[PDB]
C-alpha cells in the first residue's frame, strides 16, 4: 500500500486563502512525518515547494514567501498546504510526498490548483 | 546573516580609537566581532582544501606470496644459494634443517636451506608531502543588517553583493582585504600555516581514508615501501616485514603472508587529525588559524539615516540563542525608503532608556519596496525585561527573562 | 548545481533506453543520493530510484525491479540510467535529481535541485 | 569433527545509511530500522537554528543508522575427546639398511 | 581457532574477550551479531552531521 | 613513455598564456623534473623554463619572470605560463623529461600564436 | 661554451652515417654529458643518445638497438655519432647538444646548449 491520494482538481479566487490538503495512506502516522511539497509550472520541472513537519519545524522554498503555510491534523492524518495571499501566479500543479519505513519515495497524486478570474 | 546557529561562537569587542582587533579563527568556530561604532561582522573559517601535493612513501598493507621455491645443500657441503636471491621482486632466507641418511646425504647434523618467493601487493596506502606553497584556507564574512540571504537564494550565495564575500588565505599570499562594499572593506592579515599545520604532517591516503600523520611516525611505519617515485612494476623495501618464515619442526621452513594491515593502522593513528572529504582536494577537519582585523576603511551603513516612521510587526517569535542573545526578525510594512530601524532594549515604558547591549549595531532597512524583513540580534539583561522596536505610537513589547 | 540531462530522442520498444545526467556544478562521491523520476504523460510524479554518491549503493523501486540498472562515473562527473525492455507505457518525461541521506536538516531529505528533463515516447518510427 | 563456540567477524560493511532529526523541543528523533537487528544506531544531538529552518534555536535531536554486514569471520572451535586420534609410529633396530621408513 | 585459510591454537580465556563483532553458534545464512559498534565508530563532533 | 601537447594555442596581448604537457599514465606529474624548449623555424632550440615546483625552478638566460610553472597531479599535467604576452615570444614549445633509464621523451610541439 | 657541429650532407641508404662535432671552448674530460638530437622538419624531437667526457659510457635511444654508435676523440676535443645501416625514413635534421646529468642543479640536466644543426636526406636518385 503506502499511497498518497488528493482530488485532481481544485481553485480558488485571488485573495483567499487556499488549502491544498494531502491525505496519507492508513498505515502512517502524519504527526511524525516530514511532509514534503513540489510545485510544478505547466511545462517547467517541478521544484522544491515547502518543508513541513512542525509549526517550529519548516522550510520553505529559496524564494517563495511566508504565505505559503503548513499544518498538520492528526484526527484523520492529512497534512495541508496552506497559501494565504492567492496571487495569479499561484496557478500551479502541487504535490506531497514521504517516505515508507525504508526509505523509498512515496509521492501523491497532487491537486492542478488554479487561480480564478 | 550567519553565525548565529553554533555553539563555538566567539564575541570580541574592537577597542575604541584602535583599528587592529586580533582573532583566532578554527573549523567549525564562529566568530562576532564588534566595534564602539564600526559594523559587526561575523567570519568564519569555512574549508581548508590541500591539493597539488606529491608523494613521498608508499606502504603496503595487503601484500600476496606466489612462486615458493627453495634451494638446499647438506651440511658439510656448505651453504645454500637459489637465483632469485639477486632479483627485487623475491623474498628470501638462509635457515639449518636436519640432514643425515635418511633424507639424502652421509652426515647428520644442520644443512643450509634458502627459501624465495615472489612477493607483490594488493593494497597499498601512499602519503604525501604537503609543501606550505599549496594550500587554500576559505573565509566567509557576514555583516548584520540583512534578513537570512536575500535575492541571493543559498546562503554562501555569492560574492556578488553587500554583505557577503569569501576571502582566500594561503601563505605566500596571508594579508587579505575583504570589499565588502557600502560598508567599506575589512582587511585581515591572517597568520598561516604558523598558527597550526607543521611541517610534521604528512597527507596520508589509504582505501579513500585520509589523515594527516607527524613527521617520524610515517617514516617508521612497519610495512613494505617504496620511495616518491612511481613506475611499472615498482620495488618494494622490506618486504620480510609482511613475509614471514619462520622454523617449522625441521627438514623444512614455512613461509606465511601477514593477510591484511588496514584496520591495523586504522587503529594505530587514534586521534591523530583526519581529512577524510575528497573531490581531488583534501578538505581538513581541522582549524586554528591566527588573524589580524584591520576596521580602517570600513564604515556604518546606517548613520546618514532617519528613522524609520512606519511601525513594524513581529515575523517569528524571539528566540534565545545559545549563549543569552535575543534574536528577532521582523517586517516593516512602510515604504519609507531606505531607513534606520529603532531598536531597544526597555526594562520599563516610561522612558525607553538603555539597559542592555545591542549586537546588530543599527539596524537597518534595505530596499524602498513596501514589505521588506530584517534580522537583528541583541544581548539582553539578566533577569525579566522587554523588547521595544519602533518609534512611540504603535509599539511592540514582547517579556523577555534572561538567565 | 545545475542538473542537465541528455538522451536520445526516440526508442522502439523492448529495447535498452539510456539517459546520461550531467550534474556541472557539483562533485559526485561527497554523498547526497541521485535519483531519476519520471511523469509519464500529465500525472503524477512516478520514482524509479537513486544511486548513493559516496558509497555507490543502488535503491531502487518495487515495480521497477528487473528492467532499470543506475550506472555512475565520477571521472567525467556523471551518473546515467539504463531502462531495458521498454512497454508503450513507458514514454515519459525524466528527470535527475538531487536528494540528501545523513544530513542533520530533513529540507533536504526531499528532492531540491531538479534537472531540465527529457521527453521521451515508445512509438514506432517514422 | 570439531564444533563452533564462537564466531568473530574481523571484516565488515555497511550500507542502507540514514539520519533522522528534528530541531529542539519537538522531542527525540526516530527511525524505523533503529529496532531492526543488523543495525548500529547512535542518538547525539547537533547545534540548530533559524539558519537551519527552525523556529528555536539550541541542541536538536539526530539519530543515524547504517545496515550492518559482515564480509569476513573468524570461527574458534572446541577441541573436544571425541577426536584426537594420535598416531605413534615404531621402527626396532637390528635390520633396515637406510632411511626413516 | 581459524581466521582467513590458516589455523592456530588459543588459550579460551583469552578468546572469549577479543574486541570484535561475534555470534554464538554456526548462522550460516545471516547471522545475528553482537556487539556491531566493535567496527562502526561515530565521529559525531557537535556541529552537524555525525558520520 | 610519451607527452602529450596541445597543437593549437591563441591568446590576446597582455594575457596569461597557459600551455600544457600531459605526462602518459606511466608518469606522475609531481615527482619529474620538467624541461621547457622553445624554437624557431631555422634555429636550434634554446632552453626555456625549467621546472619541478614553485621552490624548485630555474629560468633560462635573458628569460624574464612573467614565465611561470605549475602542475595538476589530478590530472598529471604539467603547465608553462606566460603573462604579458609579448610579440617576441611567439615560437613553438616543448616539454622533456627524463624517464627510469634516462631516456629523454619530447612532446609534439605547442604552437603559440599570440593575437 | 660554443659547440659546432659539422658533417657530410647526403648518406647513402644502407650505409653508415657519420656526424661530428668540435666543443669549441671547454675540455671534454670535465664531466659533462655531450649528445646528438634529431628531427625532421615539422616533426618532435627525438633524441639519439650523448656520450660522457669523464667515463666514455654512451646509451641511446630504444629503437635504435644497434642503429647507433657514438664516437669520441677527447684529445682532439671533438666527438662523433656513427648511425650504421641507416634507413630511408631516417631523413632529419640532426642537432648537437650538451647536457648534464652528475648532479649539477637540475636545470643543467635539460641540454642547455645546442649546435646549429645539419640537414640530411636518405634518396638515391
Amino acid at each position: 500500500q503506502s499511497v498518497l491520494t488528493q482530488p485532481p482538481s481544485l481553485s480558488a479566487s485571488p485573495g483567499a486563502s487556499a488549502r491544498l490538503p494531502c491525505t496519507l495512506s492508513s498505515d502512517l502516522s502524519v504527526g511524525s512525518k516530514n511532509m514534503y511539497w513540489y510545485q510544478q509550472k505547466p511545462g517547467s520541472a517541478p521544484r522544491l515547494f515547502l518543508y513541513y513537519y512542525s509549526d517550529s519545524d519548516k522550510q520553505l522554498g529559496p524564494g517563495v514567501p511566508n504565505r505559503v503555510s503548513g499544518s498538520k491534523e492528526t484526527s484523520s492524518n492529512t497534512a495541508f498546504l496552506l497559501i494565504s495571499g492567492l496571487q495569479p501566479e499561484d496557478e500551479a500543479d502541487y504535490y506531497c510526498q514521504v517516505y515508507d519505513g525504508s526509505a523509498n519515495d512515496v509521492f501523491g497524486s497532487g491537486t492542478k490548483l488554479t487561480v480564478l478570474g | 546573516i550567519r553565525c548565529i546557529g553554533v555553539s563555538n561562537r566567539d564575541f570580541v569587542e574592537g577597542m575604541s580609537g584602535g583599528t587592529w582587533v586580533d582573532v583566532v579563527l578554527e573549523h567549525g568556530g564562529c566568530v562576532t566581532v564588534m566595534a564602539q561604532d564600526k559594523p559587526t561582522v561575523d567570519i568564519e573559517l569555512v574549508t581548508t582544501t590541500v591539493s597539488n601535493m606529491a608523494e613521498v612513501r608508499s606502504y603496503c598493507y595487503e601484500a600476496s606470496i606466489s612462486d615458493m621455491a627453495s634451494d638446499s645443500r647438506c651440511p658439510t657441503q656448505g651453504e645454500a644459494y637459489l637465483d632469485k636471491q639477486s632479483d627485487t621482486q623475491y623474498v628470501c632466507k638462509r635457515t639449518l634443517v636436519d640432514r643425515g641418511w635418511g633424507n639424502g646425504c652421509g652426515l647428520f647434523g644442520k644443512g643450509s636451506l634458502v627459501t624465495c618467493a615472489k612477493f607483490a601487493c594488493s593494497k597499498k596506502m601512499t602519503g604525501k608531502s604537503i609543501q606550505p606553497e599549496n594550500l587554500e584556507y576559505r573565509i566567509m564574512l557576514s555583516v548584520h543588517g540583512s534578513q537570512h540571504s536575500g535575492m541571493i537564494v543559498n546562503d554562501t550565495g555569492h560574492e556578488t553583493d553587500e554583505n557577503r564575500a569569501k576571502v582566500e588565505i594561503t601563505p605566500n599570499s596571508p594579508r587579505a582585504e575583504a570589499t565588502l562594499g557600502g560598508f567599506g572593506s575589512l582587511g585581515l592579515d591572517c597568520e598561516p600555516r604558523t598558527g597550526l599545520d607543521f611541517s610534521d604532517l604528512y597527507y596520508l591516503t589509504m582505501n579513500n581514508k585520509h589523515w594527516l600523520v607527524h613527521k617520524e611516525w610515517f617514516h617508521d611505519i612497519p610495512l613494505p615501501w617504496h620511495a616518491g617515485a612511481d613506475t611499472g612494476t615498482p620495488h618494494w623495501n622490506n618486504k620480510e616485514a609482511l613475509v614471514e618464515f619462520k622454523d617449522a619442526h625441521a627438514k623444512r621452513q614455512t613461509v606465511v603472508v601477514l593477510g591484511s594491515q588496514e584496520g591495523a593502522v586504522h587503529t594505530a593513528l587514534a586521534g591523530a587529525l583526519e581529512a577524510e572529504m575528497d573531490g581531488a582536494k583534501g578538505r581538513l577537519s581541522s582549524g586554528h588559524l591566527k588573524c589580524r582585523l584591520k576596521m580602517d576603511k570600513l564604515r556604518l551603513k546606517g548613520v546618514s539615516y532617519s528613522l524609520c516612521t512606519a511601525a513594524f510587526t513581529f515575523t517569528k517569535i524571539p528566540a534565545e540563542t545559545l549563549h543569552g542573545t535575543v534574536t528577532v526578525e521582523v517586517q516593516y510594512a512602510g515604504t519609507d525608503g531606505p531607513c534606520k530601524v529603532p531598536a531597544q532594549m526597555a526594562v520599563d515604558m516610561q522612558t525607553l532608556t538603555p539597559v542592555g547591549r545591542l549586537i546588530t549595531a543599527n539596524p537597518v532597512i534595505t530596499e524602498s519596496t513596501e514589505n521588506s524583513k530584517m534580522m537583528l540580534e541583541l544581548d539582553p539583561p539578566f533577569g525579566d525585561s522587554y523588547i521595544v522596536i519602533g518609534v512611540g505610537e504603535k509599539k511592540i513589547t514582547h517579556h523577555w527573562h534572561r538567565s | 548545481v545545475q542538473l542537465q540531462e541528455s538522451g536520445p530522442g526516440l526508442v522502439k520498444p523492448s529495447e535498452t533506453l539510456s539517459l546520461t545526467c550531467a550534474v556541472s556544478g557539483y562533485s559526485i562521491s561527497s554523498g547526497y543520493y541521485w535519483g531519476w523520476i519520471r511523469q509519464p504523460p500529465g500525472k503524477g510524479l512516478e520514482y524509479i530510484g537513486y544511486i548513493s554518491g559516496s558509497s555507490g549503493s543502488t535503491y531502487y523501486n518495487p515495480s521497477l525491479k528487473s528492467r532499470v540498472t543506475i550506472s555512475k562515473d565520477t571521472s567525467k562527473n556523471q551518473f546515467s540510467l539504463k531502462l531495458s525492455s521498454v512497454t508503450a507505457a513507458d514514454t515519459a518525461v525524466y528527470y535527475c535529481a538531487r536528494r540528501d541521506r545523513v544530513g542533520s536538516y530533513p529540507y533536504y531529505y526531499g528532492l531540491d535541485s531538479w534537472g531540465q528533463g527529457v521527453l521521451v515516447t515508445v512509438s514506432s518510427a517514422s
